[PDB]
RNA sequence: CUUGAGUCUCGUAGAGGGGGGUAGAAUUCCAGGUGUAGCGGUGAAAUGCGUAGAGAUCUGGAGGAAUACCGGUGGCGAAGGCGGCCCCCUGGACGAAGACUGACGCUCAGGUGCGAAAGCGUGGGGAGCAAACAGGAUUAGAUACCCUGGUAGUCCACGCCGUAAACGAUGUCGACUUGGAGGUUGUGCCGGCGUGGCUUCCGGAGCUAACGCGUUAAGUCGACCGCCUGGGGAGUAC
């Protein structure tokens, strides 16, 4: 994540350009997810876990697309 | 025989034995009937990264069918050589007679 | 697996027609063959459980070819376990 | 989304090709997910095998801060 | 007492603290300031406004070289990541560039999860 | 005899396995430079490290272990499991057009092999992590949770162990019985229409005590095996 600051560039924006850059690249949570150990048994009951309620709420906003709240 | 793609890279200080190793690897592959489909040489070049301290190399891209034996002479010969600093040898499916998205 | 070379010497060497390949002779012989190139492979890879399993299955399938050849017709078997060199 | 290997017909992603491969790392030289461009499966795995065979003949960059 | 006028910014943002490091170019260093040694204690420390008082002084530091561009270099995942850069600004530098330099293994274990 | 089973021909995908080599990031250690008073850690602290110059930052080196992104209810494997890249050796699966053998099948007590991790033996290696252990806290107490360290071990070679919530808590093989939405990998024809393999979610009849399963059945059937017979004692004693 390089941002060089560019020429009549005023510094906020440029600090802009900089947090979304470290966003886009996730390093910040890739530091968070990194820093205790994370067992196989338990990275892998979290996908399925991320996958199946990924799942869960488009079928949810399928259906409540097809209901009335009055 | 199988094919094999070799892209190996050289010190940038020793681009002048570049066309002199080709023929030597030339005659190595040839001496076994080994044929050479293709021999593109791309020259020097700024590499991604330092290698060795290096920041450019001269690469060669030479496409072969000789038996497997051969290019263990080859990679050995790659292995104890000085002058080539990183190279690589894969297997391909068939001859490969184009030209390199380099040239 | 053994090449299409060696697999059509051994189509010619023991089926009666170069497309006779389904015949119980030559699958005992074309098993023969990749069973007895593979001893030098698991005298190196010893530790090649997945692959030898593979092997234990063309032992397996070589064994339920000859049983049925033998209680089919005695002559062509003992005829072809003395080429291949099996004890039985 | 579009698929551009489908699309162009290619047969092997060719990692010597740098001028395809750099559209599909990002700028800190990462490999972009076929989620986001829209690569097919099967072509999104030669992608990063073509993209890791170039990282080693340092005609890419692993990383932004070499 | 040498005078540079092109230094680089090295903060370190820990979740415990902010260590501010002005190097030059060559990556020597001219001054430093953390939050701790700003007079940041405990739960003070790890603030943003404690890192802020961290850059201010590491600029402090380093007035008798007259650096007049700076690079910043941010390492960490720290509060005082973004609250740093600014006070380099506030002090009156010019950010040249800014980059992110946080080390991620591409590596060893890391320590197992607290049990809190 | 050819429809079950198998063989041959062409290709496809794959972290299937075994052996060797190598790359980049990072941690740690060592040596040096700049520099100076803290660092580290926590709910807060203290232990600990630091003026014998730490921490931060830069330079060179040593070493081991794991391969970010790609990465996906994605793939491969009988299961256990398998993830950088390259080569060598090797297993299986699937698909298309035929030819070939001629039911040559399925299941399988005993037997045989494979079988996570921990553990054991012998010889190596040891960065990070971390049982035991030590200290600091917390607490009424705190043989813990938290902190700072830290040894076996985790890694390699060979041998043993033979167990797991080894789970889909669902034996194997075969046939039959409305649908929808995907993923993945072939293939034929003209993005469109078919046809295969594997796989994820929803749901119909049916089934079920219910939950639920539902063409990958827990539905309708056949073949063979394993196992159960109230709880505890006890998967214990001999
Ligand atoms: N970071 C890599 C390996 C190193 O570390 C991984 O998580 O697999
Ligand atoms: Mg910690
Ligand atoms: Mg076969
Ligand atoms: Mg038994
Ligand atoms: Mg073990
Ligand atoms: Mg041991
Ligand atoms: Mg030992
Ligand atoms: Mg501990
Ligand atoms: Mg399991
Ligand atoms: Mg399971
Ligand atoms: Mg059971
Ligand atoms: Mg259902
Ligand atoms: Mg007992």
């Amino acid at each position: 994540p390089v941002i060089k600051v560019r020429e009549n560039e005023p510094f906020d924006v440029a600090l802009r350009r900089f947090k979304r850059s470290c966003e886009k690249a996730g390093v910040l949570a890739e530091v968070r997810r990194r820093e205790f150990y994370e067992k196989p048994t338990t990275e892998r009951k979290r996908a399925k876990a991320s996958a199946v309620k990924r799942h869960a709420k488009k079928l949810a906003r399928e259906n409540a697309r097809r209901t009335r709240l009055y | 025989m199988r094919h094999y793609e070799i892209v190996f890279m050289v010190h940038p200080d020793q681009s002048e034995q570049v066309p002199g190793m080709i023929e030597r690897y030339t005659a190595a592959i040839t001496g076994a009937e080994g044929k050479i489909h293709r021999l593109e040489d791309w020259g020097r070049r700024q590499l991604a990264y330092p290698i060795n301290k290096l920041h450019k190399a001269h690469y060669v891209l030479m496409n072969v069918e000789a038996p497997q034996e051969v290019i263990d002479e080859l990679e050995t010969t790659f292995r104890f050589n000085d002058a080539v600093i990183r190279s690589m040898v894969m297997r391909t499916k068939h001859a490969v007679t184009e030209a390199s998205p380099m040239v | 697996s053994l090449s299409t070379e060696a697999t059509a010497k051994i189509v010619s060497e023991f089926g009666r027609d170069a497309n006779d390949t389904g015949s119980t002779e030559v699958q005992v012989a074309l098993l023969t063959a990749q069973i007895n190139h593979l001893q030098g492979h698991f005298a190196e890879h010893k530790k090649d459980h997945h692959s030898r399993r593979g092997l234990l299955r063309m032992v397996s399938q070589r064994r339920k070819l000859l049983d049925y050849l033998k209680r089919k017709d005695v002559a062509r078997y003992t005829q072809l376990i003395e080429r291949l060199g099996l004890r039985r | 989304k579009f698929c551009r290997f489908t699309a162009e017909g290619v047969q092997e992603i060719d990692y010597k090709d740098i001028a395809t491969l750099k559209n599909y790392i990002t700028e800190s030289g990462k490999i972009v997910p076929s989620r986001i461009t829209g690569t097919r499966a099967k072509y999104q795995r030669q992608l990063a095998r073509a993209i890791k065979r170039a990282r080693y003949l340092s005609l890419l960059p692993y990383t932004d801060r070499h | 007492r040498k005078q540079v006028s092109d230094g680089v910014a090295h903060i370190h943002a820990s979740f415990n603290n902010t260590i501010v490091t002005i190097t030059d170019r060559q990556g020597n260093a001219l001054g430093w300031a953390t939050a701790g040694g700003s007079g940041f204690r405990g739960s003070r420390k790890s603030t943003p406004f404690a890192a802020q008082v961290a850059a201010e002084r590491c600029a402090d530091a380093v007035k008798e070289y007259g650096i007049k561009n700076l690079e910043v270099m941010v390492k960490g995942p720290g509060p005082g990541r973004e609250s740093t850069i600014r006070a380099l600004n506030a002090a009156g530098f010019r950010i040249t560039n800014i980059t992110d330099v946080t080390p991620i293994p591409h590596g060893c274990r890391p320590p197992k999860k607290r049990r809190v």
